[PDB]
């Protein structure tokens, strides 16, 4: 479960990338309120000659034009300003010849199919300025044909070129947000783009060479008009801290609603889906969420496992010198068994130990193993108050998960039984020998340890010693489930905690307290 | 933190890896170096251009800082090392080779001082490592050995025209008496300031670097002892980018060669 | 086999093979270094010829002697095309001229490695604490830019030399280090020197720095942690120059001892060097 | 080294360590040495660099590959000083410098050793067919005189040099090679030269003459006898002198693999 989740993510962080590029490119260089709406809009146009004679134009484009307008909606007068802006205009050229007295347009725009019309929109009512959450929006638009009017072109001498023709006609085309920023303040809108196709007439040059050509031209887009009009109507559906609050929501985590909740695959779909948000946020947040993993904690070191294995198997030649309590050398053991790069303070063994259990333990998991994985107990702390809490915001998701991960179960240790004994690397502190059978202690060992851990399966110690001893002698414990208590299976603990009650209950317990974070 | 003392010898034998990946991180490098040095570079982007240079070596943008004394008179008066680590470029000027004794003396080593009031009570130093450090604008000091009466010997304790002048106008100072004499002490506290120091432990910083001469210097006070230290070290002289560049490419040996001061470590009492 | 690494047997038998003195008398040339002050101090049109039949009381055959005229520091330290078997080099105490001497001295009392380097066409930068640039001739005036990993300047413009950082100033032997890892467009006067990449190693077993005057001191590191004092690195106290040489001639073997040979160059070994 | 004392083992293990080309790519330099008229009919301002690039190719990194100009083989042939771990000199067939290019190739494809002789004081003689006597500068003029076991002239008086026997007449390279066991007063022109008495040996390998023009061999060896044709010494069809590095750079690999990497220490082969 967790595991997915979990190790889910890390795999899917290759993405984080594509998405992270989009935004680039892209980026620079509750309660519900309805209204009908009327967008009045226009062109504007510039149009420089190039010098000389006066039979050569150098430039025909559109430019962003401003309307402001009043209409009723409601019973009420509503004044709303609109820009209208154009992008992936097309370039035409004419060239009538390199004399000076040869007609010329050396650039003109013209929007076809491959172009869009931006029209921003901001009125003075209430809902609107009321909008800054926002979960949802879609509009449904006539469309409204644009036609070219008559522009010419007036020579020196003779007869004058008019251009003519040319229309588009504008179809809603999503819906985002927006938001203009003039010499003072700001005025928040979700500008919907327009897609175009084109329509009849087509336009073309008089006394030239240029006909038949459709989209519709820079020249006079307005066409007399003093606007263009879309109307319909568009619907809206609208809605260090952190920690200390984690914790105390944590106290009251049920147990074996708990548990169960770590035997169903959290995975990816998931996690994000009780969170509610205003946009692409839990999305590119999801992609966040891991645009923040591979830069943490478990990113690195399971990076660095991952090598020290290449490394070492590609080194061999040049194997490092290292040392290896075992068999032979291999990362896991070894690596750990040498590199004891902290110090000071206890015991042999309790070093390695540990520092093998650094690797072996947490890392592990992200891999291969039985029962209820550590972690699985976590995820479920997670899914659980990530959703007692209600939040929305980007910020906030990433970070946090990831951190859960450094910082849950500070510590925790690991068994692999191997011919009924049971080895148990207590991280940090500790380890014992069992006969699994009549649980037992007999002097254990870094060697019989080495190999059994380094390839063979490993098991997350749910209940460890302690809690299995106390156990094993006030109540019984049948050998039937003794042995699956080890494989941390889920069902035969799910009884106890379920039924029973007693000690199992703190052992589970207590650990949830300890992924306080 | 602090206070009581005694350490296991079992070998672990467990050397943990690295050290100056700890250093890389946590740590500030402070490069003192005298005016002559940086007008030799002429450049305005020097001190960036070094750094950039020094994230090389493993020293993150925010880490080393350039601190410019205009000469070892100046430099011995206005001490307060600012970093962790600092290594001070000094360089072979033949007349002010006390100038600079007094200063490396100072840096290199642990000092521990009181004030001294030379107006009302006339002192004497303990042992081998009580020494009077004066330093200012002009230190002049006139001294006047009592005899167990406090009479003077060779000396009117009422005329400084008879006293012995021990100094005269220098920027730092480590004067030297007979150990357990009472001496009269005439001080220009006008322009100096004269404290009573007790010397010790060496200095886990500083790491005097000198440039040129072939020289040999001399602190002990004494004449039967010479030591050299690891943060004592030498670079024969001729242009100073290439000090620099050297200084920036064995940042880690220099460093290696001193580490955590000791005295200033959180972890005393 | 001879072209390959053998090692030797460790058995203590322990029997020396006696005089060692008797084979380097017979077999090796001695070549004297000074420079012209010192002959002309000695006025003597058979100074060379007198030293040489003092030699034979140390035991070495009349035409076994040389006697090579440096002019300057500078100017020997650019053809050094160490002639005999034995090299021993008087050198005398110029207190401007040190770091010159001192670049002069790593080169002699070292073995080197050099490629060749062309600055016009390709950027470079050392390796390791062991590669330096060492370049040398009539006057040699290095100017340096660092790149960053883009091949941009880093305080410079790779275009315009007048933004370079100047580390020689027309010297006639330089050793240049940099910051080790990291490259560099160089800005040499290649018409009058010429700049080659070294890699260092072994030392020398032959020359004999003999150092005359002052109350010595010489560097041959480049960092600063380091100070190597070597026997082949020897100092005599200035009186006159016809002491100077009455002493290199009645403590010759002592001086030869202090070197020996040339395992790099011995026959049992052109192989990896010679 | 110290150590040529005891055997290596023979044992077929039989393992071949793979490629050979990947180490020598990474670590050495390739020097290619060519005549000034080579260079003058490629007319580019960056002919070096273009080969450079296109030198990656074969496996060079940048800055690998140096381009050295002889102009003319007497000069390449005075002041010797080979730079790079592998040299290949590139030399174009010119018939009447024949002898200048033989004794040039003789110097360059094998490994010598040199001691220093004076003419004035002492009449030397040659002791093997091993024992040359290789004089190179500005110009060099050797006059000889045969010495009787008397150091009395046979066919000459060891007084008058009119009386000696011409054996080079102002060559820039010259090996002589007299009748050995036999002493000669010798009377070079030192003002323009320096003879050296050099023992012969080792080959080298590094050198790759490679040959362009004609037909014909040389043999450089000094006798009649015998005639001495190795890998060092390549032979390409002249076309145009783009083509020829054309196929060095396309053949880099090949021609380095006729070589070796022992054998560089002091350029300058003559060995004072």
């Amino acid at each position: 479960m967790a595991s997915l989740i979990y190790r889910q993510l890390l795999t899917n962080s290759y993405t984080v990338d594509l998405s992270d590029e989009i935004q680039e490119i892209g980026s620079t260089k509750e309660m519900q309120y309805n209204r009908d709406i009327t967008i009045r809009f226009k062109f504007a146009s510039s149009i420089v000659k190039s010098g000389g004679l006066g039979y050569k134009w150098s430039e025909i484009s559109f430019k962003p034009a401003n309307y402001q307008y009043t209409y009723t909606r409601d019973g009420e007068e509503v004044t709303a300003h609109t820009t209208c802006s154009v992008n992936g205009m097309n370039d035409f050229n004419f060239n009538g010849g390199s004399l000076p007295t040869d007609f010329v347009i050396s650039r003109y725009e013209v929007i076809k199919e491959n172009s869009y019309v931006y029209v921003d929109y901001w009125d003075d009512s209430q809902a609107f300025r009321n909008m800054v959450y926002v979960r949802s929006l879609a509009a449904n638009l006539n469309s409204v044909i644009c036609t070219g009017g008559d522009y010419s072109f007036a020579l020196p001498v003779g007869q004058w070129p008019v251009m003519t023709g040319g229309a588009v006609s504008l179809h809603s085309a999503g819906v985002t947000l927006s938001t203009q920023f003039t010499d003072f303040v700001s005025l928040n809108s979700l500008r919907f783009r327009f897609r175009l196709t084109v329509e009849e007439p087509s336009f073309s040059i008089t006394r030239t060479r240029v006909s038949r050509l459709y989209g519709l031209p820079a020249a006079n887009p307005n066409n007399g008009k003093e606007y263009y009009e879309v109307a319909g109507r568009f619907s809206l559906i609208s809605l260090g801290e952190l920690r200390e609050e984690f914790n105390a929501l944590s106290q009251e985590i049920a147990m074996s609603q708990l548990i169960d909740l770590a035997l169903l695959p959290l995975d990816m779909f998931s996690m994000f889906s009780g969170i509610k948000s205003t946009i692409d946020a839990a999305k590119s947040m999801a992609t966040s969420v891991m645009k923040k993993f591979k830069k943490s904690g478990l990113a690195n070191s399971v990076s660095t496992l991952t090598d020290s294995l290449s490394d070492a198997a590609s080194s061999i030649s040049r194997g490092a010198s290292i040392r290896s309590v075992g068999s032979s050398a291999s990362a896991w053991t070894d690596v750990s068994t040498q590199i004891t790069d902290v110090s000071s303070s206890v015991s042999s063994i309790s070093t390695q130990t540990s520092t093998i259990s650094r690797r072996l333990r947490l890392k592990e998991m992200a891999t291969q193993t039985e029962g209820m994985n550590f972690d699985d107990i976590s995820a479920a702390v997670l899914k659980t108050k990530i959703d007692r809490s209600t939040q929305i915001s980007p910020n906030t998701l990433p970070d946090i998960v990831t951190e859960a991960s450094e910082k849950f179960i500070p510590n925790r240790a690991y068994r692999v039984i191997n011919n009924d004994e049971v080895f148990e690397a207590g991280t940090d502190g500790r380890f014992f020998a069992y006969r699994v059978e009549t649980f037992d202690e007999i002097p254990f060992d870094v060697q019989k340890f080495a190999d059994l851990v380094t390839d063979s399966p490993v098991i997350s110690a749910i209940i460890d010693f302690k809690t299995l001893k106390n156990l094993n002698d006030n109540y019984g414990i049948s050998r039937q489930q003794a042995f699956n208590l080890l494989r941390s299976d889920p069902r035969v603990l799910r009884e106890f905690i379920n039924q029973d009650n007693p000690i199992i209950r703190n052992r589970i317990e207590q650990l949830i307290m300890q992924c306080r974070l | 933190y602090g206070i009581n003392l005694p350490i296991t010898g079992s070998m672990d034998t467990a050397y943990a890896n690295s050290t100056q990946e700890e250093t890389f991180l946590t740590s500030t490098l402070c490069l003192y170096y005298p005016t002559e040095a940086a007008t030799e570079i002429n450049d305005n982007s020097w001190k960036d251009t070094l750094s950039q240079l020094f994230l090389t070596k493993g020293w993150p943008t925010g880490s080393v800082y350039f601190k410019e004394y205009t000469d070892i008179a100046s430099f011995s008066v206005d001490p307060q090392l600012y970093c962790d680590y600092n290594v001070v470029l000094m360089k072979y000027d033949a007349t002010l080779q006390l100038d600079m004794s007094e200063l490396a003396d100072l840096i290199l080593n642990e000092w521990l001082c009181n004030p001294m009031d030379i107006t009302l009570y006339y002192y004497q130093q303990t042992d081998e490592a009580n020494k009077w450090i004066s330093m200012g604008s002009s230190c002049t000091i006139k001294v006047c050995p009592l005899n167990t009466q406090t009479l003077g010997i060779g000396c009117l304790t009422t005329d400084t025209a008879t006293f012995e002048e021990v100094a005269t106008a220098e920027k730092l100072v480590i004067t030297d008496v007979v150990d357990g004499v009472n001496h009269k002490l005439d001080v220009t506290t006008a322009t100096c300031t004269i404290r009573n120091c007790k010397k010790l432990g060496p200095r886990e910083n500083v790491a005097v670097i000198q440039v040129g001469g072939s020289d040999v210097l001399d602190i002990t006070a004494d004449p039967t002892t010479a030591p050299q230290t690891e943060r004592m070290m030498r670079i024969n002289w001729k242009k100073w980018w290439q000090v620099f560049y050297t200084v920036v490419d064995y940042v880690n040996q220099i460093i290696q060669a001193m580490s955590k001061r000791s005295r200033s470590l959180n972890s005393a009492a």
